[PDB]
């Protein structure tokens, strides 16, 4: 999963050639965070 | 600035040795930053500059 930059669409596209989002000309994207377990101390 | 730069010059006549050539510059036109991808020519900012 990985949210674009300039407009809210996740893309999911892990390829090897595909680095831009779909109906989006611009190839900035952000990894979007995955509700995980992780700890921390206080 | 510009207009200075490309006026103060003066080309002189291509003359190797009939047919010679003289080429002259004329009014400078300056555009906007803009980004030539696959889908049309985009708003470029100076962030995507920096990401990229
Ligand atoms: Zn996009």
């Amino acid at each position: 999963t990985y949210v674009c930059g300039d407009c809210g669409q996740e893309n999911t596209l892990k390829s090897g050639d595909v680095i831009q989002c779909r109906e989006c000309g611009y190839r900035i994207l952000y990894k979007k965070r995955t509700r995980r377990v992780v700890q921390y101390e206080a | 600035g510009l207009q200075n730069v490309f006026q103060s010059f003066g080309e002189m006549l291509v003359e190797p040795s009939w047919r010679y050539a003289t080429v002259k510059f004329g009014e400078v036109t300056v555009e906007k930053p803009t980004f030539f991808s696959d889908d049309k020519e985009l708003e470029f900012l100076p962030w995507h500059a920096r990401l990229q």
